[PDB]
């Protein structure tokens, strides 16, 4: 009987398929008049159409790349896979839709770079003493989780200028502490100490030669630091395929954007690197403390994952901040950093305990649906992240694409890809909204109105003007 | 709506003086309207930046503007077995300026104060300074309510107790319709912050050059807390007043601390005691909430209202993800005495990092229809990045939730267009109340003159 | 400590006059100088600040000067009011110090004194006391010398001297010398004279009297 | 207090 | 309006201790330093030391370290200076004074305080008549004041009636007693011819003795 293909009343082979994904139509002569031309596959056939006459598009979905997923992070050379599959073709006809599957791996003995990221403010003058062996056991510990460790030490303390520094008398600034009883370094901004290295007694010999300054302002220009450590690539040492952890530490609060005015200082934070050979932050007098949101967007930018690991008087603080900041984590310093070893092992276990799928160039008229399936088979529907996850666990997605009406672009290409990974999945769209048997129109057809038409499907189109 | 963006005036100072850092009209004794302009970074005689004040006559064409000349050079005084010291070098002055009757304020946020005694000494701090003119007559002033003579040692003793020694006093500036200044002093009090009010007539009175420290009986200043909420608030970031308690005798004041209580940020409003009335918390944390603050009546109920700007608040969009955007606040005030609510409107930014709500200026009636209106600044917003003003309309209900005007930056990139506004002041006298546009980055001052309604 | 060296110690002057009081200080005090005026059997009143700032409700016929370590005060058209006392201070160093002081006195024409001798009273007599009073009154200038004689020999031993502020009326002063001696003492011997020596003479003005005879 |  | 109202006049003891004060009126005390001068007529002005009454720091004269104890309440806007192991030097006027601008100045002074220290016992005066010797168109009285103690007394002649051509000079201390003089001019013929009396009242010890002046 009749349907939606053929009450529409359509005139086109193409028309025809912008129905409904179950529409199809006949390119042959041999057709009665009566007898329309779109309808079902079924009943095509029933009425002696010719099987090679008919345009039926279905929508499919293929897989090119589908490497396996890696057992081990270990070695190779980036060879290691933890997204599967990594492409696929997909094709869809208008307004109907495809289902296809992606798995994640939270991948073991995956390389890591921790950067030890310090507050060397007087305040934090007990704290040092406490990190001298530091390194070597951070190695004992991280040895159990990765074979790749890389570690580096950097320093800050705040805006070397006044009201935050001292500069009186002269004697202050070669030796902030001259009032007191003792000897520190002149006030700086940021330092650069060790890029990162697998040989972990440089961060110990290098940490052992490091000591405290002394600045007036209890917040300190932390900030500041984060940015460069996360904007200097080259200088810093993160690796292209590792975790990249950064590691925060401080007693105290904070300065943020626009507290620079208090100096002299308007100039916002230009995101771009100021470390040069002399491995401080030359920056630091004449450009305004970051806002969170530029600090997120390089941290993202560069796949870092920040950690704060500050005091109990300021956890709050810093958790707040944690918020907006996503995939920031935070742990509970000592008062004298002796438990800043199990507080980064913990922190590094929670950032890969979570898998979160996003999506990058999604075209307008696409539109998608996630089924997850965490811990054991069990899914959960309109979901697109899975969290409680260990090393080497496994997750999948079911992922269903929507397209809507017809795009003008037949061909695009959209990413599927965790937060934090390398790996992504590629997926090639392709709209079949047109007909194989267009390409072999008859323009001005003797067929249709002496020459005024085009004969093209089996059918007379009115041509270009008319 | 009505304000011409085709045909401006353009006033434009030395290279890298920031000229247009702040400026306030300014009306002499005949009712002659001027601009003020400060440029913090102007050089002075030993080729050190020490900031400067221009004073800029009237002419549709602008142009360069002379100089308001004020003493630059560094005093000491030794007396009472001390040694008083100033110092003026990058002391920034211009970083404020205001006008009220026929006398001009301009402060120097960042002049430096230290006092020796043997071998101890007051410490090198930056007190601030004002300096005051009467440019019809000459007469010169200064105020600087945060200079001391107490050694580091009793700071110390007394556990940094009542510290001014980094007020910063001029931060931020006002008067009052009674002659009263006020200057917003951020890190007084060990960066708690601090307001100090003072009769400009008893400032003049009771100046003498070359004392350096002398008494002004008349002044007040606020006070220090051991509460944590406000440490490291900068509380006198910006500074504004207003009528909020029904009492018309009473100068109420309106103060914001964009680093209240952990970077929450807050505004208070304070009677003229400093004991506060009110209290406008943050909406969300390091947005800088208060950064700026405007008084006026919006709505046309005679009922002063409140605009409270944070310029690095981060507008909630899809997917979890943040957007800095900044973001303006409106408190309408009720009738007769009750506490101000929730805010009547939030007014949020477009531009990724274009800190909208850096800056709110009142324009007085713009288009006539007898709401007062405003103008906000997104000093790096517009599609270019390069800076955009957008103007808000009075209503029986508040604001209009949507600009009725929008006026680009006439500058290249980096010229913080809108970091500085002033408005309802009819400054060629057509009837219609004008807006003069600050960009420091550029080194120059944009006017835009108000026009009938098309 | 720093010395202020004031100078003149006192001055005879008239109404109208210009008149100028200096301060010299033991080293610089850069202008940290302020000057003073008491009023006769009265408080302080301010004067000036920093070397030449006047203090408010000041008349302007007041104006400070100097520099260095010499400072000076200068009272243009002298009036009726300004007869009184002037003292300088310094406060560039502690402790803060003043100078010696200044008084400035009404001049007028030299007038002799007139001397007044009076024995003892018969009621001091009969308590077992002696004293013999010598009055010298309405004179100027106030610079005068009293000698005391008994049988015609200086007396030093026992000599009670009081002035007068110069008197409002004439623009004088006065003087009251007064000799004690025991009862006793007063009888040993005959007479008693005192001796006024003044610029208005230099013969000096001789009173005196004997006991007993009369 | 400050950096302490 | 500023004024400085400071104590009245005392009366102690030496060996003994003082306390003067010098309340504020019409500002608050703690605005300025409060400075405390010494004068005397010999010495002249001498300066004691100071206090800020917002903290109560103080500075001293080494000559007054000892004897001078500088003090502030804030909360009856008062400043005291207390003196001790007090003697016969120690007497003398004590002012208060404060800046008007300048943070170092001299410029507001209270009424001040007049200091006696002595031993001397409530006395009550000698009066003794004076009458001139066995002339001319001029005649000249007199009135002698004798071992009194302490200051001050009034003296008048014929109960305030002759007031005219009348000298009385300033009291003298004469070993730990006061003694006072006053003298009278007249023509001749109105005395003896007219009764001319010597009023003196000494309110300390309640005495109002009157000798008449009668020739020899
Ligand atoms: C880090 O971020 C956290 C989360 O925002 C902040 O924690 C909040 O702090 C504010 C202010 O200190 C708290 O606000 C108060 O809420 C009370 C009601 O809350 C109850 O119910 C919640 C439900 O979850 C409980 O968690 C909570 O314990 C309470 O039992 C009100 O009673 C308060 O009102 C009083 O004060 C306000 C002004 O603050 C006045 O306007 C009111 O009229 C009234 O007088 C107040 O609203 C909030 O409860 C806290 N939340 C949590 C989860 O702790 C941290 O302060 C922040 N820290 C830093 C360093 O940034
Ligand atoms: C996501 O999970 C939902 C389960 O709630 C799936 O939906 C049901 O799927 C069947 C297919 O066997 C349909 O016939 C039903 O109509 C669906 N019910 C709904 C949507 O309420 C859905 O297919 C899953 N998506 C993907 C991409 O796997
Ligand atoms: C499409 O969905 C069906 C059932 O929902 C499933 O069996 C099939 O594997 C899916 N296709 C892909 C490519 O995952
Ligand atoms: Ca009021
Ligand atoms: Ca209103
Ligand atoms: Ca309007
Ligand atoms: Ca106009
Ligand atoms: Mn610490
Ligand atoms: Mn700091
Ligand atoms: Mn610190």
């Amino acid at each position: 009987g009749p349907n939606i293909c053929t009450t529409r009343g359509v005139s086109s082979c193409q028309q025809c398929l912008a129905v409904s994904p179950m529409c199809a139509w006949c390119s042959d002569e041999a057709l009665p008049l009566g007898s329309p031309r779109c309808d079902l596959k079924e009943n095509l056939l029933k009425d002696n159409c010719a099987p090679e006459s008919i345009e039926f598009p279905v929508s499919e979905a293929r897989v090119l790349e589908d490497r396996p997923l890696s057992d081990k992070g270990s070695g190779d050379s980036s060879q290691v896979t933890q997204v599967s599959p990594q492409r696929i073709a997909l094709r869809l006809r208008p307004d109907d839709s495809k289902n296809f599957s992606i798995q994640v791996r939270q991948v073991e003995d995956y390389p890591v770079d921790i950067y030890y990221l310090m507050d060397l403010s007087y305040s934090m003058k007990d704290d040092l003493w406490s990190i001298q062996n530091l390194g070597t056991k951070l190695a004992t510990q991280m040895r159990k989780l990765t074979s790749n460790l890389r570690i580096g030490f950097g320093a800050f303390v705040d805006k070397p200028v006044s009201p935050y520094m001292y500069i009186s008398p002269p004697e202050a600034l070669e030796n902030p502490c001259y009032d007191m009883k003792t000897t520190c370094l002149p006030m700086f901004g940021y330092k650069h100490v060790l890029t990162l290295t697998d040989q972990v007694t440089r961060f110990n010999e290098e940490v052992k030669k490091q000591s405290v300054s002394r600045n007036r302002d209890a917040p300190e220009g932390g900030f500041d630091a984060i940015m460069q450590a996360t904007v200097c690539d080259e200088k810093i040492g993160w690796r292209n395929d590792a975790s990249h952890l950064l590691v925060f530490t401080t007693d105290a609060k904070t300065h943020i954007a626009l507290d620079g005015r208090l100096a002299g200082i308007v100039q916002p934070n230009d995101g771009q690197c100021h470390v040069g050979s002399d491995n401080h932050y030359s920056a630091s007098t004449t450009m305004d403390y970051p806002s969170l949101g530029l600090m997120t967007e390089k941290l993202s930018q560069k796949n870092i994952n920040l950690i704060f690991a500050v005091t109990e008087n300021v956890v709050n603080l810093y958790q707040n901040y944690s918020e907006l900041i996503p995939g920031t984590t935070v742990g509970v310093l000592s008062m004298d950093s002796s438990n800043v070893l199990q507080l980064i092992v913990d922190a590094y276990g929670k950032i890969r305990s979570k898998v979160e799928l996003e999506v990058r160039d999604l075209p307008e008229e696409l539109s998608l649906s996630f089924n997850a399936t965490c811990l054991n088979n069990e899914v959960i529907p309109g979901l697109k992240s899975c969290m409680g996850l260990k090393i080497g666990d496994t997750v999948s997605f079911s992922i269903e694409a929507k397209v809507r009406g017809c795009p003008q672009e037949k061909e695009k290409s959209f990413t599927i890809k965790p937060v934090g990974f390398k790996d992504s999945l590629i997926v090639q769209v392709t709209f079949d909204c047109d007909c194989a048997c267009q390409a072999q129109a008859e323009p001005n057809s003797h067929r249709c109105n002496n020459g005024n038409g085009t004969f093209e499907c089996g059918v007379c189109r009115c041509g270009p003007g008319w | 709506l009505n304000l011409d963006p085709v045909q401006l005036t353009f006033y434009a100072g030395p290279n890298g003086s920031q000229f247009g850092f702040s400026l306030d009209f300014h009306k002499d004794s005949h009712g002659r309207v001027a601009i003020v302009v400060g440029a913090p970074r102007t050089l002075g005689p030993s080729q050190e930046e020490t900031g400067g004040v221009f004073l800029c006559p009237w002419r549709a064409e602008g142009g360069q503007c002379p100089s308001l000349l004020f003493d630059l050079r560094d005093e000491t005084r030794n007396v009472g077995s001390q040694t008083l010291q100033t110092f003026k070098a990058r002391q920034g002055l211009g970083a404020s300026v205001v006008s009220w009757s026929d006398v001009i304020v301009a402060c120097a946020p960042w002049q430096h104060w230290n006092v020796l005694e043997k071998t101890e000494e007051a410490e090198k701090t930056p007190v601030g300074s004002c300096f005051l003119a009467q440019p019809e007559s000459g007469r010169r002033a200064e105020y600087s309510p945060c200079r001391g003579n107490t050694l580091s040692r009793i700071y110390v003793e007394n556990d940094f107790s009542w510290d001014k020694r980094y007020c910063e006093a001029g931060f931020s500036s006002v008067v009052t319709q009674a002659g009263e200044l006020v200057l917003g002093a951020p890190g007084g009090y060990y960066f708690l912050g601090l307001l100090a009010q003072a009769p400009v007539a008893d400032i003049f009175s009771s100046y003498r050059p070359g004392i350096l420290l002398w008494h002004v009986s008349s002044q007040s200043l606020s006070f220090d807390s051991s509460n944590p909420e406000y440490f490291d608030g900068y509380w006198g970031y910006s500074v504004a007043v207003g009528e909020f308690d029904g009492d018309l005798n009473t100068t109420e004041y309106v103060v914001g601390a964009p680093t209240w209580s952990w970077t929450l940020g807050a505004v208070e409003i304070l009677d003229s005691y400093y004991q506060r009335l009110h209290r406008l918390r943050g909406e969300q944390m390091a947005s800088y909430f208060g950064h700026s603050v405007a008084v006026t009546d919006v709505n046309g109920d005679g009922r002063h209202d409140l605009l409270v700007g944070a310029p690095l608040y981060m507008e909630s969009r899809a997917d979890r993800k943040l957007a800095e955007v900044g973001r303006v606040y409106l408190f309408l005030q009720p009738r007769g005495p009750h506490a101000l609510g929730a805010p009547s409107l939030l007014l949020t930014g477009t531009q990724l990092y274009g800190r909208f709500g850096s800056a709110i200026a009142p324009l007085g009636d713009l288009d006539r229809d007898g709401y007062n209106d405003i103008a906000v600044a997104a000093p790096y917003g517009g599609p270019s990045g390069r800076g955009q003003v957008l103007v808000f309309l009075g209503q029986s209900e508040g604001l209009r939730s949507r600009p009725s005007q929008v006026l680009d930056s006439p500058f290249p990139t980096g010229s913080a267009f809108g970091f500085s506004l002033r408005g309802a002041v009819d400054i060629d006298d057509n009837g219609y109340p004008d807006l003069i546009v600050g960009a420091y980055g550029a080194n120059q001052v944009a006017v835009y003159r108000a026009q009938p309604v098309v | 400590d720093i010395l202020m060296t004031q100078s003149p110690s006192s001055m005879s002057v008239s109404l109208g006059d210009t008149v100028s009081i200096t301060c010299h200080a033991s080293q610089g005090i850069s202008s940290n100088i302020g000057w003073l005026q008491q009023k006769p059997g009265k408080s302080f009143m301010g004067l000036i600040y920093y070397g030449t700032n006047l203090v408010d409700g000041v008349p302007s016929r007041f104006s400070g000067s100097g520099s260095g370590a010499d400072y000076s005060l200068t009272i243009s058209s002298l009036d009726s009011e300004d007869f009184a006392d002037y003292y300088c201070v310094q406060y560039a160093q502690l402790p803060y110090t003043f100078g010696g002081g200044t008084k400035l006195e009404i001049k007028r024409a030299d007038a002799a004194p007139t001397v007044s001798i009076f024995p003892p009273s018969s009621e001091q007599l009969t308590s077992g006391g002696a004293s013999v009073v010598c009055f010298l009154n309405n004179f100027y200038p106030k610079d005068i010398n009293v000698k005391w004689k008994i049988d015609g020999s200086e007396r030093q031993n026992g000599v009670l001297n009081s002035w007068t502020d110069q008197d409002s009326k004439d623009s004088t002063y006065s003087m009251s010398s007064t000799l004690t001696l025991t009862k006793d003492e007063y009888e040993r011997h005959n007479s008693y004279t005192c001796e006024a020596t003044h610029k208005t003479s230099t013969s000096p003005i001789v009173k005196s009297f004997n006991r007993n005879e009369c | 207090a400050g950096d302490v | 309006e500023v004024q400085l109202q400071q104590s009245g006049a005392e009366l102690v003891k030496p060996g003994a201790s003082v306390k003067l004060s010098c309340t504020a009126s019409g500002f608050n005390i703690k605005d300025t330093y409060v400075h405390w001068v010494k004068q005397r007529p010999e010495q002249g002005l001498e300066w004691i030391g100071r206090i800020d009454p917002a903290n109560g720091y103080t500075k001293y004269d080494p000559k007054f370290q000892g004897k001078a104890t500088i003090t502030a309440d804030t909360s009856s806007n008062t400043a005291y200076l207390q003196l001790s192991s007090l003697t016969s030097e120690d007497t003398a006027v004590y002012y208060c004074v404060r800046p008007l601008y300048d943070y170092y100045a001299m410029d507001y002074w209270g009424q001040g305080t007049s200091v006696t220290v002595s031993s001397a016992k409530t006395t009550a005066p000698s009066v003794y008549p004076l009458a001139p010797v066995c002339t001319g168109s001029s005649v000249t009285l007199g009135c002698l004041v004798k071992g009194y103690f302490p200051e001050p007394v009034t003296l008048t002649w014929n109960s305030g009636s002759l007031s005219s051509g009348v000298h009385t000079f300033p009291a003298v201390l004469q070993s730990d007693l006061y003694t006072l003089s006053s003298s009278v001019t007249v023509t001749s013929s109105t005395w003896p011819s007219q009764s001319i009396t010597c009023n003196v009242a000494h309110p300390a010890s309640s005495t109002k003795v009157d000798k008449k002046i009668e020739p020899r």
